[PDB]
């Protein structure tokens, strides 16, 4: 039952989030070229690597 | 992927990446597409593949590493108690790579009553085939039940 | 025999004209089958 | 409804992993779940207000006594035939519908109600197939009926699903040989090899009895029974064994195909219940080049039969952007799927 | 890699600009035609 | 004879006998396992072992890696010249206790 | 971390084409045996 | 050398988009909730 | 349907055997495991067929075209 | 060490070979030959037609396990393949029947054919000598003499059963001569291809080719070939007593046996065991007697199609492989 919930979930978690992207500033942006955000997360650093 | 064409019919994955997929085997599909304009292409293998996409996005974790059989049959090289001989061996260090690679054979871990080479290292061999290959590593860890 | 095709209760050999009719000849039983061909046909057993 | 295999429970290949099973040529090959398969195509003759009948006739038959190849297959009665294998695109059962079925009948004719639009139904299909069966029949309200069925007996080819009956779920992997895998002592190759793993994990130890229960029935030559809350008591299973050499519990040695020295750990195998499922692959296999387009959309039609192409889901479709191709999509969602050229009006956008 | 079955290569097809070093290939890819699986089935020329 | 058996590649090769690989195209472990058994108590030859690139494809990949001296390729002459032997022994002493049975 | 991607996937690469060929050389399985309980733990199953 | 060169090859690569990525991330999978 | 040619792991023939089982359990009454056993088939394999495999064939031959 | 494989409860032990200079410090036991031959034995047990058991000592496992493989695959076999229905109107399936046929074994010695050509095509393929036709015809009728209402499907009907003693032989030119005194029957003559009851007929003339094992089973001339390794019990301590009157009963019945209470039980034999290591469940016996297998020495039993004597399929097993290694040799090597 849950499931089927958890993807709406995701889904709609997108929408407001699916475009933001990190500028050549470093200072991450929206679609229309608001800032969310100075440095990302107080550090600049990717989670990935 | 790069594509390699074979016989029969099903798509086979190499079990390693079955976990990004959550890849169950048992009877579940896929979907195969082929990009289309050169430029898709460089776009897909070179950043979406998988060698470079080897971890996750959020934890900076390996997500592909070995899973069941590979684990066990690794941990049954690994066991201490297990040890090999220059013929075993020989074969061993050969079929991880199935020809092709030029080994150096260091030196056995015990002498006398025979000769023998423990697990550590017909599987760290593994790791540095060549003396050419350019790994060092280095590192400690925890495997569980420690 | 050689003809054509065959009931299904009377298993009767069974010749048709052409739109003559769906019922068998003799049997008023009206559903029919066609009879096994008698042209080569090739298997390879393996 | 089954097969009943002779089956190892080990690692080998490396093949195996999840659930996947691996089968035994030589096995296959002699008779272990060989499948049929058979279908049914109707096709209704219905007779039209025009009072013109809609006619099998067929066999054009050019060049010095033989039909093209594309027919072939039929025989001189235009329909179908009974036994003989048809390929691909052939006709199974010729059919023409007349031309003016739907025009307005008047008291006015002399020579031709005979113009007909042949449209036979193709056969079409990955592989051969075989007529059994014909039936020429009159429905209840009578009006003419045809029905023919098609056969194929599927060799158990790489991709099936199989059950163990007692909950496992897999697909054979590599197709061995003969000589490979392991033998033992009386020279059985066990036929079917599974991966031990799923025990553990599903926590399924009925099956584990099973394999015992059954070991021990051959040898005495009874079928041995088994049921919920009862059954035969496992204990003496063991002494029926023990005396005619087979271990007490079901483990025995084996001796590795490949190399041909004792396998280093013991081996636990006997009959076990294994049952073929729907979901053959040869159904199930799908591609498309560029195939057919729905009116509405002019973007591919949906599923197998139809014709082929494949969904991306805005649940899908995001993970392209976390990647960040732009050039991926515009390919995927753009050029491969509707690609199409408007004429716009800069002024008063249109 | 994804090992592909070669019965669904034969009809899923990627398309290819002939240019200079590719010809001594596809010249030659052609005449096996798309019976064959190392070879072409749809052409297209320049002249659209 | 035909050229297509053997194949020294090219690539594992280094110089000077020592290693080699070579594929053995229409082949399986019927061979290898036994070939590498004659080759591995030749007094010089280290490393010898074969296997299979993968099973849908027929193909014996076969590894040679030796000290100085003697050469890759030489050894497997040799090694194989010998496993000849061994079933003419077979031969011999089988087929003369069956006749005498 | 170190070497970057091609190398790692490469060792994965031996991995696979070790584990896979050398466990069914040897062997593994597991038996009703490994899950009986013998003696011991039915003593202590019962009392506990 | 190493230490800081881990540093400054881990860094946000500018263009990546991290909203999406953030959103995957989070998909998966007395009283109180 | 009938009896197989061959088991499915030896290869050992058990097309004959299932006559001669059968004849050899109905005339002279005897236990099975006894049965097989001097019918000549050591290897359980080979010996499963003979003793699984319902024959079908007959229960299908009620429905031939003739009656 | 020593050629005696460890046998324990949980596990074996001691299985590679062993035996190649290298491994040691003192490296002997190195190859040459006579080293071998004078060393080298063999032995038999018994001879039947259709199958064979005999001994092969002190050779290493390797080479061994190619003559099973090599066995059970490589030497050639002849079987019928391809099928040619006139008509069928059998209950059975007019596909399977033929895949019936297919396996069914049959007595003919190979060497009197050639290998089928794959390339030019039909008439130039299957060419006198080059195959074996079978035919087959039966039809089946309502028995006149009919003694009771549904007694045994047998004499209510004539031939309802079709043996594999059915399938005739036509020769050809040249044919008939050559196997004039060897005529081809379907080995083991009973079989059952088909049931049919009255009113059904099977009219099929098969090709029948010269195939080899590893393509299909049924070009297998061996039903089953292997070899069990020979198993050793060794004790320790008299071991005598009542117990060891019980020691005898963990076995099969042959294997040891009493002399003497105060004789304990000597080993009477191997080889009649299974290997099938109780002594070690029932504890009590643990310490004093320990189980192995020793790699030199191979109990080898063949089975046979009844395609031709097994001496010969295992005699020929070999010259397949030295015929194969020595092409090799020949063949030199590109670059
Ligand atoms: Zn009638
Ligand atoms: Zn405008
Ligand atoms: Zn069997």
């Amino acid at each position: 039952v849950k499931t089927a919930e958890t993807g709406y979930m995701s889904r709609r978690l997108m929408k407001s989030l699916e475009d933001l992207s990190c500028q050549y500033d470093n200072t991450v942006r929206t679609s229309a070229n608001g800032i969310v955000q100075f440095t990302y997360g107080g550090d600049g650093l990717d989670p990935l690597e | 992927h790069y594509a390699k064409i074979r016989p029969w019919r099903t798509f086979r994955l190499n079990e390693c990446v079955c976990t990004p997929y959550n890849a169950d085997f048992d009877g579940d599909e896929m979907n195969l597409h082929v990009p289309q304009t050169e430029e898709a292409r460089a776009e897909a293998i070179n950043l979406m593949g998988v060698k470079n996409n080897l971890l996750t996005p959020k934890s900076g974790e390996p997500i592909i590493a070995a899973t069941q059989d590979f684990i066990t049959g690794s941990y049954l090289i690994s066991h201490k108690d297990s040890f090999y001989d220059r013929a075993t061996l020989t074969q061993l260090l050969s079929m991880m790579s199935d020809g092709i690679e030029h080994f150096d054979i260091p030196p056995p871990a015990i002498m006398k009553p025979y000769y023998l080479w423990t697990g550590k290292q017909v599987f760290s061999l593994l790791i540095k085939p060549n003396h050419n290959s350019p790994v060092v590593i280095n590192l400690d860890a925890k495997n569980k039940v420690f | 025999a050689t003809l054509k095709y065959i009931c299904a209760e009377c298993s009767s050999k069974l010749s048709l004209s052409r739109t003559d009719a769906v019922r068998c000849k003799d049997c008023g039983h009206r559903i029919l089958l066609k009879a096994r061909t008698k042209r080569l046909v090739q298997f390879e057993a393996r | 409804a089954g097969q009943n295999a002779t089956v190892a429970v080990m690692s080998y290949s490396g093949y195996d992993i999840e659930d996947a099973l691996v089968l035994n040529k030589s096995s296959i090959d002699r008779g272990f779940g060989r499948c049929e398969t058979r279908r049914k195509t109707t096709t209704v003759l219905k007779r039209y207000a025009n009072h013109t009948q809609d006619i099998i006739g067929g066999m054009r038959v050019d060049e010095n006594g033989d039909p093209i190849w594309q027919h072939q297959s039929l025989g001189p009665d235009g329909l179908g035939e009974v036994g003989m294998k048809v390929q691909s695109g052939q006709i199974y059962i010729n059919k023409s519908v007349p031309t003016n079925s739907a025009d307005a009948p008047n008291p006015n004719n002399v020579n031709v109600q005979t113009q007909y639009r042949e449209a036979p139904v193709i056969y079409r299909g990955p592989e051969p197939s075989h007529i059994d069966q014909v039936m020429m029949s009159v429905s209840d309200n009578d009006q003419a009926l045809i029905k023919v069925l098609l056969r194929q007996n599927r060799r158990p080819e790489l991709g099936d699903k199989f059950s163990s009956r007692h909950g496992q779920k897999g697909v054979c992997g590599i197709i061995v040989k003969q000589e490979d895998m392991p033998f033992n002592d009386q020279g059985i190759v066990p036929d079917i090899i599974m991966n031990p793993h799923g025990f553990p994990s599903r926590m399924t130890v009925g099956k584990m009895i099973e394999l015992i229960s059954g070991k021990a029935g051959v040898l005495n030559g009874t079928l041995e029974y088994g049921t919920c809350f009862g059954g035969s008591k496992l204990e003496d299973m063991s002494k029926i064994l023990v005396d005619q050499g087979f271990n007490y519990s079901g483990k025995d040695m084996l001796y590795s195909g490949i190399t041909g020295e004792c396998l280093q750990a013991y081996i636990f195998f006997g009959p076990i219940y294994y049952q073929k499922l729907k979901h053959m692959v040869l159904d199930k296999m799908h591609a498309r080049a560029r195939g057919p387009r729905a009116v509405l959309t002019r973007q591919p039609t949906e599923g197998r039969s139809r014709d082929g192409g494949l969904r991306l889901g805005e649940m899908e479709r995001d993970c392209v952007i976390a990647y960040g191709a732009s050039q991926l999509l515009l390919e995927r969602l753009m050029i491969s799927s509707d690609a199409f050229e408007v004429d716009v009006c800069d002024k008063c956008g249109l | 890699e994804v090992a592909v079955p070669d019965r669904v290569a034969k009809v899923l097809t990627y398309p290819e600009k002939v240019t200079r070093y590719n010809r001594h290939k596809l010249q030659e890819l052609i005449v096996n035609g798309p019976n064959v699986h190392p070879g072409a089935n749809y052409l297209l020329k320049r002249n659209e | 004879p035909d050229r297509e058996k053997i194949k020294l590649l090219t690539q594992a090769t280094s110089e000077d006998g020592t290693s080699a690989s070579f594929q053995i195209v229409e082949e399986d472990h019927t061979l290898g396992n036994a070939l590498r058994y004659v080759i591995m108590k030749n007094p010089d030859v280290e490393f010898c072992g074969y296997s299979i690139p993968h099973p849908s494809e027929n193909l014996l990949n076969i590894r040679i890696q030796t000290y100085g001296e003697t050469t890759a390729v030489d050894a497997l002459q040799k090694g194989l010249k010998d496993l000849m032997d061994l079933c003419d022994v077979v031969e011999s002493k089988f087929t003369e206790k069956i006749k005498s049975m | 971390r170190d070497y970057g991607p091609q190398e790692a996937a490469n060792a994965m690469n031996r991995m696979a084409k070790l584990c896979a060929r050398f466990l069914g050389n040897r062997g593994f399985s597991i038996g009703i045996n490994d899950v009986t309980p013998a003696d011991d733990l039915k003593q202590k199953k019962e009392e506990l | 050398e190493i230490a800081l060169f881990k540093y400054r090859k881990a860094r946000l690569e500018p263009g990546t988009a991290i909203g999406a990525i953030g959103a995957q991330s989070i998909g998966e999978p007395m009283n109180v909730t | 349907m009938i009896v197989p040619v061959r088991c499915f792991s030896c290869g050992k023939v058990v097309g004959d055997k299932w006559e001669s089982y059968l004849n050899l359990l109905q005339e002279d009454e005897l236990d099975e495991g006894t049965a097989l056993s001097r019918l000549g088939l050591k290897r359980y394999c080979c010996r499963r067929m003979i003793l699984t495999h319902v024959d079908l064939i007959e229960k299908f031959l009620r429905y031939n075209p003739l009656e | 060490m020593s050629n005696i494989v460890g046998i324990e409860y949980n596990r074996v032990t001691n299985t590679t070979s062993t035996d190649f200079p290298g491994f040691s410090k003192d490296a002997e036991n190195e190859w040459n030959v006579e080293k071998f031959k004078k060393d080298f034995e063999v032995n038999i047990s018994s001879l039947d037609a259709r199958e064979a058991n005999f001994d092969l000592i002190n050779i290493d496992t390797s080479i061994a396990n190619a003559f099973r493989r090599i066995m059970i695959s490589e030497v050639p076999s002849v079987a019928a393949e391809y099928v040619y229905f006139f008509n069928n109107t059998s209950v059975i399936q007019d596909e399977v029947l033929a895949h019936r046929i297919g396996l069914v074994p049959l007595k003919v010695d190979p060497d009197m054919l050639t290998w089928v050509d794959s390339n030019l095509p039909d008439d130039e393929k299957f060419t006198d000598e080059n195959t074996i036709v079978l035919s087959l015809n039966v039809k089946c009728t309502r028995n006149p003499d009919a003694p009771k209402g549904s007694t045994d499907p047998k004499e209510l009907y004539n031939n309802a059963h079709v043996y594999a003693r059915d399938l005739k032989f036509e020769p050809q030119g040249r044919q008939s001569t050559t196997f004039a005194d060897c005529p081809v029957v379907p080995a083991d003559p009973d079989i059952l291809l088909a049931k049919l009851r009255p009113g059904q007929e099977i009219s099929l003339k098969a090709h029948c080719i010269l195939g080899i094992g590893g393509d299909h089973a049924k070009f297998s001339p061996v039903s089953t070939a292997s070899y069990r390794l020979l198993p050793q019990i060794n004790i320790l301590q008299p071991i005598k007593g009542e117990s060891a009157r019980r020691f005898q009963k963990c076995f099969p019945p042959g294997v040891i046996g009493i002399d003497e209470g105060s004789d304990e039980a000597y080993v009477k034999d191997a080889r009649k065991d299974t290997v099938s290591r109780e002594v070690l469940r029932y504890e009590e016996f643990a310490d004093k007697v320990k189980l192995g297998r020793v790699r030199n020495h191979f109990i080898f039993n063949v089975e046979s199609a009844g395609a031709m004597t097994p001496e010969e399929i295992f005699f020929k097993s070999v010259r397949i492989l030295k015929n194969k290694a020595e092409y090799l040799k020949n063949c030199p090597i590109t670059q």
